[PDB]
C-alpha cells in the first residue's frame, strides 16, 4: 500500500508457480529474474533467475522478518532483497553462479 | 521435488 509494494515492480510475480515462473524468464533473455510468493515452510517468497537458458528458482527465508534467497545474505523486505542481488553477484549468495538479477519478467 | 525449489544454495553441508 505505497510501502514495500510488490506488485508495483515487474520482477515480483507473487501467485507463480516454477514452471510457470521460468515460463517468462526462459522465453526471456539471460539475466531475467522474477519472485514468487508460496512454498511449505522454510521461506515465504521465491526467487526466479534466468541465468544460462535457464531459471534458477530460489526459496526466499523470512529471518527476523527479513528476506534472503540464500539465507545468508537477507534484506528489509523482496524489493530490497531482489534489489540488492542485481548487484551482489549471485556467485557469492547462490553457488555456481555467476551474474545477479539482471532483469524483471513483466518488463 | 525437481518441480519445487530443491533448496539450491543456501545452507548445504
Amino acid at each position: 500500500g505505497h510501502m514495500q509494494d510488490l506488485s508495483v515492480h515487474l520482477w515480483y510475480a507473487g501467485p507463480m508457480e516454477r514452471a510457470g515462473a521460468e515460463s517468462i524468464l526462459a522465453n526471456r533473455s539471460d539475466g531475467t529474474f522474477l519472485v514468487r510468493q508460496r512454498v511449505k515452510d522454510a521461506a515465504e517468497f521465491a526467487i526466479s533467475i534466468k541465468y544460462n537458458v535457464e531459471v534458477k528458482h530460489i526459496k526466499i527465508m523470512t529471518a527476523e522478518g527479513l528476506y534472503r534467497i540464500t539465507e545468508k545474505k537477507a534484506f528489509r523486505g523482496l524489493t530490497e532483497l531482489v534489489e540488492f542481488y542485481q548487484q551482489n553477484s549471485l556467485k557469492d549468495c547462490f553457488k555456481s553462479l555467476d551474474t545477479t538479477l539482471q532483469f524483471p519478467f513483466k518488463e | 521435488d525437481t518441480e519445487v525449489y530443491e533448496s539450491p544454495y543456501a545452507d548445504p553441508e
